[PDB]
């Protein structure tokens, strides 16, 4: 039995334009463990994206917590591309500043 | 810490 | 209060490609303070807590050591296991396990566990007790037989009870800082109409350790259980934590409606009026 | 004054595929529980016209809307029937079978079963050949729905797909399963 992963995309601290922050993408929930997860600036794949550390929650689904640091800016849009074997093609989840 | 290694299935 | 360590064991095979991948993760609470991988270059079990660098060489030689042969096993059991439900030799596979014990008030052991999983399913569970197996499936009465033979229960048990619980209230004192100190959640309120009639209301908990927490709406004192969303408690990425609930409020009434936060950093149960 | 909702060329479209929705009867338009900000965005020239289209439907999309015509202040229609604007093709597709075969005698009925590989509780059966059926497991959480179709004819044909989905985004939809034919024979 395979599950799809559960995306969630949401700053560290709250968003204020100027200052910085962490861009965050929470999926969870999945099965098997291989995913790619990528963190979009504009529509461009943002390079050197890191992660947490592989673990699993009490019902044996995975979770994985990637994350960069980031300005926001009112003339930036950021977002998360995920990508499973239970997902047809690509799945992208814009950043909402409040979800 | 970690257990001692655990036996095959 | 209580507490917690745990272990999170992942193995991954990858048919035509090498040796399977494996992935050992440590916790004490909602805290990750080890890890290993077998990707990593590193070949070693890395720290990733303040509290943990402290420990000497002879911890990290050891428990390098030990996680490998950990890896070792897994690797085997991923064998046996496509043997034991037969299937192809296309397609991977994923091995499991999760073991750890927990503490009380008085730091003294309250429980043991130790669990093991198949492609994401239950496969062999230790029962509380600590001395029987829970055997869920078919295949899985041949590994209990072997480990009821081996007295698996027996090593087991004593781990748990000795080893587990006595170095989880070592880490305690080693990171009384950030074990035994609580982040109250930091709470505020956001409104977004849906149409005209309609508004939601969102209550918020950001920056809060631990992860357990209960946000609730109230519509004149009334629990609104049902029409309430909630999101899955998602991790800041610093260590705290940040959850939301939200409800679809009809438009010019948002007044009625009350936050409720609960949460071990709150001396008291918030209560949040959307209107004062 | 009642307005109308529909959607053309239906409301179930495959991702990527072109929608737009339509309201008759100074128009607004909206998503129910969240807001849905690709309708801001529609130009007045078309606002007033009373159509909002999609280029290419993602799962943003996805929702139940109303609609209406005419501000509180000085006049207001009644909100119109909710429509269900669904999004395909999100989820790898289920596989759908027939108990015990999927050859029929004639005014007779058989069990039609959609499996999903992805754990999920929501499934839709679609006639071919179009309107579908709702349903959830008969486990606890097995992945699978069961279908009674019939009595079966000769005459008209009886195909059908399948489809799993999540209950929590119930216009998310998987790929349709292969299309199941029934061998009715008179």
């Amino acid at each position: 039995i395979q599950r799809t992963p559960k995306i969630q995309v949401y700053s560290r601290h709250p968003a204020e334009n100027g200052k910085s922050n962490f861009l965050n993408c929470y999926v969870s929930g999945f099965h098997p463990s291989d995913i790619e997860v990528d963190l979009l600036k504009n529509g461009e794949r943002i390079e050197k994206v890191e992660h947490s550390d592989l673990s699993f929650s009490k019902d044996w689904s995975f979770y994985l917590l990637y994350y960069t640091e980031f300005t926001p800016t009112e003339k930036d849009e950021y977002a998360c591309r995920v990508n499973h074997v239970t997902l047809s093609q690509p799945k992208i989840v814009k950043w909402d500043r409040d979800m | 810490r970690l257990s001692s290694p655990l036996h095959f299935v | 209060g209580s507490h917690s360590m745990r272990y999170f064991f992942t193995s991954v095979s990858r048919p035509g490609r090498g040796e399977p991948r494996f992935i050992a993760v440590g916790y004490v609470d909602d805290t990750q303070f080890v890890r290993f991988d077998s990707d990593a270059a590193s070949q070693r079990m890395e720290p990733r807590a303040p509290w943990i660098e402290q420990e000497g060489p002879e911890y990290w030689d050891g428990e390098t050591r030990k996680v490998k042969a950990h890896s070792q096993t897994h690797r085997v059991d991923l064998g046996t296991l496509r043997g034991y439900y037969n299937q192809s030799e296309a397609g991977s596979h994923t091995v499991q396990r999760m073991y750890g014990c927990d503490v009380g008030s008085d730091w003294r052991f309250l429980r043991g566990y130790h669990q093991y999983a198949y492609d994401g399913k239950d496969y062999i569970a230790l029962k509380e007790d600590l001395r029987s197996w829970t055997a869920a499936d078919m295949a899985a009465q041949t590994t209990k037989h072997k480990w009821e033979a081996a007295h698996v229960a027996e090593q087991l048990r004593a781990y748990l009870e000795g080893t587990c619980v006595e170095w989880l209230r070592r880490y305690l004192e080693n990171g009384k800082e950030t074990l035994q100190r609580t982040d109250a959640p930091k709470t505020h309120m956001t409104h977004h109409a849906v149409s005209d009639h309609e508004a939601t209301l969102r209550c918020w908990a950001l920056s809060f350790y631990p992860a357990e927490i209960t946000l609730t709406w109230q519509r004149d004192g009334e629990d609104q259980t049902q029409d309430t969303e909630l999101v899955e408690t998602r991790p800041a990425g610093d260590g705290t934590f940040q959850k939301w609930a939200a409800v679809v409020v009809p438009s010019g009434q948002e007044q009625r409606y009350t936050c409720h936060v609960q949460h071990e950093g709150l001396p008291k149960p918030l209560t949040l009026r959307w209107e004062p | 004054p009642k307005p109308t909702l529909w959607a053309e060329p239906g409301s179930v479209i495959t991702q990527g595929s072109p929608v737009t929705l339509r309201c008759q009867g100074e128009y607004r338009l909206y998503r129910e529980k969240k807001t849905a900000p690709w309708i801001t965005r529609i130009p007045q020239e078309l606002v007033k016209k009373g159509q909002f289209p999609i280029p290419s439907i993602t799962w943003e999309h996805a929702g139940r809307y109303r609609c209406y015509y005419g501000s509180d202040t000085a006049g207001r229609s009644e909100s119109s029937d909710p429509l269900e604007l669904v999004v395909t093709g999100a989820y790898i597709k289920p596989t759908l079978s027939a108990q015990p075969s999927p050859v029929v005698n004639s005014g007779g009925n058989v069990t039609l079963q959609c499996d999903s590989q992805v754990a999920f509780d929501g499934f839709i059966l679609c006639k071919e050949g179009p309107q579908c059926l709702n349903s959830q497991p008969h486990a606890r959480g097995s992945s699978r729905a069961i279908f009674s179709v019939g009595p079966v004819s000769p005459s008209r044909r009886w195909w059908y797909r399948c489809y799993a989905y999540d209950s929590n985004s119930p216009y998310e939809w998987s790929l349709p399963s292969d299309l199941l034919e029934l061998l009715v024979l008179g």
